[PDB]
RNA sequence: GCUGUACGUAAGCGUUGAUCCAGAGAUUUCCGAAUGGGGGAACCCACUAUCUUUAGUCGGAUAGUAUCCUUACGUGAAUACAUAGCGUGAGGAAGGCAGACCCAGGGAACUGAAACAUCUAAGUACCUGGAGGAAGAGAAAGAAAAAUCGAUUUCCUGAGUAGCGGCGAGCGAAACGGAAAGAGCCCAAACCAAGAAGCUUGCUUCUUGGGGUUGUAGGACACUCUAUACGGAGUUACAAAAGAAAGUUAUAAAUGAAGCGGUCUGGAAAGGCCCGCCAAAGACGGUAACAGCCCGGUAGUUGAAAUGGCUUUCCCUCCAGAGUGGAUCCUGAGUACGGCGGAACACGUGAAAUUCCGUCGGAAUCCGGGAGGACCAUCUCCCAAGGCUAAAUACUCCCUAGUGACCGAUAGUGAACCAGUACCGUGAGGGAAAGGUGAAAAGCACCCCGGAAGGGGAGUGAAACAGUUCCUGAAACCGUGUGCCUACAAGUAGUUAGAGCCCGUUAAUGGGUGAUAGCGUGCCUUUUGUAGAAUGAACCGGCGAGUUACGAUUUGUUGCAAGGUUAAG
RNA sequence: GGUAGCGGAGAAAUUCCAAUCGAACUUGGAGAUAGCUGGUUCUCUCCGAAAUAGCUUUAGGGCUAGCCUCGAGGUAAAGAG
RNA sequence: GGUUCGUGGUAGGAGAGCGUUCUAAGGGCGGUGAAGUCAGACCGGAAGGACUGGUGGAGCGCUUAGAAGUGAGAAUGCCGGUAUGAGUAGCGAAAGAAGGGUGAGAAUCCCUUCCACCGAAUAUCUAAGGUUUCCUGAGGAAGGCUCGUCCGCUCAGGGUU
RNA sequence: GACUCGGUGAAAUUAUAGUACCUGUGAAGAUGCAGGUUACCCGCGACAGGACGGAAAGACCCCGUGGAGCUUUACUGCAAC
C-alpha cells in the first residue's frame, strides 16, 4: 500500500472530499484505510461487556486507498509518491 | 431400391474388362497450331511450355478437327491420317516420336 | 502490520525487521504394493540384537526380520563324487495412474443386407498384458519397367480408381508424382589370440579380446601403403559413465510517464461542458457510476542467493583405413519353401502371388538364393531366415501465458455454493437440488404490543416495498376493497344489435359494465369422416425437434474464359 | 460358511437366486433397431393435389409413372369448346 | 402510374418479410434514470413496433451487412411452482378420571389417589444390530399425524474404570 | 367408523364450464346440436343410472419380412464322444 499507518492524508473522492486526516489503521487484505474524521458513521450498539451503556456511536469507518492521497509533512500539501534508495534503505519520495 | 422389385442393374448384364496396358493420349487439334509462325518446329515440350498441354498421358495425338493455314514441321507420338494429310498439304512435315 | 475460511472475545508477536512470497533442507503418525506374522483398512501379536527402568517381574527406546528373480559364497540328501534343497550377502522387481494416445494376446452381438446363414457391424466395444513420452515402422532378399529411383514414417493427390463381393448390401488400395522431416549403424560367421573343459585321445567345443559385416557382390586370406592419437567421434542409434566453467531460461521480485484541473448533475464522478498532459505505457481489473493521467499495474529497462533444465567450451572416454589380387574359406537350417488347416494383406480359395500362426515333411548355400500377382523361360532389381536407430506423426491428467461472431446459474463440467456430496442401493453402482443485502455492516441504539416469533415508530443508509434466499420480482395461485350486472333461469360462455348505469382516453366515429334479442357443438392429433361418447394436455413458467462435417447434383451470383483452379506445404 | 447367471439350487411348480426370473442386477457396445405410434415452435402473398396403374416375402411400406409447384425453353400455335 | 383477368384452400411447391442471441463498422441515449417488469383507449396489411407513466437502478438501442443453440400450446413431454377435490379421507388395534402444581398458555407435562391392561408377558436379563439415542441443565423454530410447559427433537456440558 | 364440535390435514383426478329431461339428428349410443318440456339461488346427509367414469398406450383379435422360451427325422453349425 502506498499509504501507511501514521501518515497524513488528503481525500480525493467521496463525500468527505477535500478533507484530511491521519491514518489510524490499514487493511491491505482489502485495500482499505481507517482515517480520522473521515467516513464517520453511526453504529447502533446494544450494551455489552464493553460499551455497556450502549448507544448510537459516531466512529470512523474504512475508505478505499485509491480515494486517498499522501501529504508531505514538510510542505503540508498533497504529493503523488515514488520510491528511491537512500544509501541502502528504500524510502518514499514526493513528486 | 424399388420395393423388393429387382433393381435395374440386377436385371441387366455386366460387360467388359478394363485393360491394364491401356494407352490414352492427349488430344491435340489443328486449330491450336495456327498460333505459330510458319517454318518452325512443334514438339511435345513446346506444347507443354505453351500450356496447351499439361498431361502427356501416354503420348500425344494430333487430330484433324479443324484446319491449319500455316506451314509447319510437327513431331509427336501418333498422328491421324487426315491431320498428317493436312499438315503435308500446307507444306508441313511430320515425324513420329 | 500479523496470529487463515471466519465473525467473536481472550492472549500475544512484530522496523534488534514479523505475517507473507520463492528455492533448498529437516520432520513426515497409521493404513495402503504394505513387505516381521496375522487381519473384518487405517487394528492386533511378535522375534532377534544393543541399551535403559524397576528390588525384580511388568515395562521402554533404537536397528533388522516378506515373496520371487538373477548373482556370488557357504552348507547339504537319498547316493559314492555331485546336484536338489537350505542359509547368508549384493543388486532388481512387485503397485498406482490420464476413463487419453500404441504394441501384442483374446475377441462379441445389436445392427445392415429392407428375412437371413456367407458377408457386414469389426478386428470396433470389452478383458488382459507390456510399455514409452511417444509407440510402432525402418536402412531394400524393395518399388518398378526400352528409365530408372535409392531407409522408414505422416500429409496432399492417385481415388471412391484398380479391384474384392449371396459380384448382393457394401469393403476399397498401392505405386508413380508433390511436400514435411531427414541418418545412418551393429552383430553372426569364416580368420587370429588366450583360458577352461573333453583327452572328440594330437583333433574338438565352450567363454572372452581382435577381425568383419555385403550384391557392379562383400569379407576372411595374400600382399602394399597409411595409422597408435597426427586427426576424428561421443552418451539421441553408431561404447559407456562422470565432472567443471560460462551464457540463457523457469521457479520470488524491482523501477515505471502524465490532471487531487475547474464547473453541472448527483448518495457518490470514473460521466456531461471547458481546459491541459503522457504515451516503446489507450492490456486488464478495481475504486461509492463508464478512469491512459486514483490504485494495482501494463509498455520499457533491470534483477535471482538457491535449485532445476537447455546451449556452448573444456575435461573425461574411445577410436586402423584405402588399394590390388582373388589358391581356397565364410556370408543367419529343422529356416526358406511345400502339403493340410486357418488368418492378415482392399483381395470372402478365388487363377491367388506376398506376410503370419499350428502341424506334417523338408532345400541350395555364390556356376548359389529371392521378387517382379498362378506358373515356365529370358531380362531386370535385390541378398532373406539376426539386432539397433532420432526427426517429421498421435494424445493431454498437468504447468505458464493467452484467445473465442462459446454458456451465462433448467445454460455451461454431474458439481459457479464444502458434489461424486446428500440421498437410493447388500453391493457393483446410480446421483441431485442449491448463486446475487449494501459502496461500506454503517446489520435497525431507544420506545410500544407480545412469553417468543413477528410487527409499528425512531434511526442508519441514496434507498429497508434493500433488513441476514437480502438486485430485479412475470404468470399460475391466494385474498382485501370497490364501479356495473345477477336469485323464472339452463346453453363451448363469446360475438353482433343494445338500453340503462358509471368513468374520462396515446381523442377517437372513446373506455368498463352489461337487462334483453339474434347466431353459435373448444384446441390439437389422426381420420372417408371427429363438438366428438376416439387421442393428448390440471394450470403457469422455463427447457424441449431438419443440424454440422465431407461428397454428388441443380439454381442464382461473382471472377477468369478454351481455359479455369491449386491441395499438402 | 459354500454353490453365481452360456450359470447355480430345485421331495420338480417355469419354483427360487435381495419386493426383478421361460433366463437376475448393474455398467458399457448404445443415441441398438423400430416400414410403428406420438410430437415438430413466427407471419403474409401466389399456385395447389392425391387416395390411381404397374411391380414388389408385397398389401397401413416402397419405387416408377399419373396428378402439384418453380424456373428456362422452342415454334409449320401444337391446347380447350 | 394505368387497362384486363383474378384474390376459399389441406398435403405440398415458390416468394417476400417480422422478431430473438451474437459479431464488425458507423452513428447514438443512458443516474436529469439503461435493460427488464406493470398498465394503458397509439401505430403498421401480418408476424410485430413506438409513446407516456409507475417500479427498477446499470447498461442498451438504431442503421447496413454477416453467423445462428432462432420463435412452442400439446410429445400419458422434462424440472420447478400453485391449484382442484377440500377443510375432505385420515390422525395407525387398547380405560381413563379428578384434584393439586408448574406455566404467558394445559385433555395432552409433573405429583397424588381411585380405576383399568399384560403377567411363559405388555415382566427381568442378554446376543446380533443401531451407535450416543444414556444423565444433567436450558429450550419449543422445525420433527412428534392433535397439543405441548414434554420427548428417542434441538443446543451446551458430562457420562462407559 | 360414518354424523356434529375443536385441532391437524393428504390423494387419485382435472380442456375451460353458468354442467336438466323426452324425442330426434349427428363418426350411426348427446349435460353441451335441433325442437319441445320442465326448472328461483346456495348447500348438507345418503344412493350410485350416466358422464361410453378413474386406474392400467387391450393381456382377447389382427398386424410387424418384431422378440424370447421350448421341441423335432426344418436348415446351417458347435462342443463332446
Ligand atoms: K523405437
Ligand atoms: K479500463
Ligand atoms: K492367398
Ligand atoms: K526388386
Ligand atoms: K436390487
Ligand atoms: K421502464
Ligand atoms: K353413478
Ligand atoms: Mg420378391
Ligand atoms: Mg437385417
Ligand atoms: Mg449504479
Ligand atoms: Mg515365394
Ligand atoms: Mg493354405
Ligand atoms: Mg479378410
Ligand atoms: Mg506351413
Ligand atoms: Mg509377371
Ligand atoms: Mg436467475
Ligand atoms: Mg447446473
Ligand atoms: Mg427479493
Ligand atoms: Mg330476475
Ligand atoms: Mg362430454
Ligand atoms: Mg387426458
Ligand atoms: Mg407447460
Ligand atoms: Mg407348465
Ligand atoms: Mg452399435
Ligand atoms: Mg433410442
Ligand atoms: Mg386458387
Ligand atoms: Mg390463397
Ligand atoms: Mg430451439
Ligand atoms: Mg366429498
Ligand atoms: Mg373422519
Ligand atoms: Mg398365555
Ligand atoms: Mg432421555
Ligand atoms: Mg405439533
Ligand atoms: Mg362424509
Ligand atoms: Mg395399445
Amino acid at each position: 500500500m502506498h499509504v501507511k499507518k501514521g501518515d497524513k492524508v488528503k481525500v480525493i473522492t467521496g463525500k468527505d472530499k477535500g478533507k484530511s486526516g491521519k491514518v489510524l489503521a490499514a487493511f491491505p487484505k482489502k485495500d482499505r484505510v481507517l482515517i480520522e474524521g473521515i467516513n464517520m458513521v453511526k453504529k447502533h450498539t446494544k450494551p455489552s461487556n464493553v460499551n455497556p451503556q450502549g448507544g448510537i456511536l459516531n466512529v470512523e469507518a474504512p475508505i478505499h486507498v485509491s480515494n486517498v492521497m499522501l501529504i508531505d509533512p514538510k510542505t503540508g500539501e498533497p504529493t503523488r509518491v515514488g520510491y528511491e534508495v537512500k544509501g541502502d534503505k528504500k524510502v518514499r519520495v514526493a513528486k | 431400391f424399388e420395393g423388393g422389385q429387382l433393381p435395374l442393374f440386377r436385371r441387366i448384364p455386366k460387360r467388359g474388362f478394363t485393360n491394364i496396358n491401356r494407352k490414352e493420349f492427349a488430344i491435340v487439334n489443328l486449330d491450336v497450331l495456327n498460333r505459330f509462325e510458319d517454318g518452325t518446329e512443334v514438339t511435345p515440350e513446346l506444347l507443354v511450355e505453351t500450356g496447351i498441354i499439361r498431361n502427356e498421358k501416354s503420348g500425344i495425338k494430333i487430330l484433324s478437327n479443324g484446319n491449319i493455314e500455316k506451314k509447319l514441321t510437327v513431331k509427336a507420338n501418333k498422328f491421324s491420317a487426315a491431320a498428317k494429310e493436312a499438315i503435308e498439304a500446307a507444306g508441313g512435315k511430320t515425324e513420329v516420336i
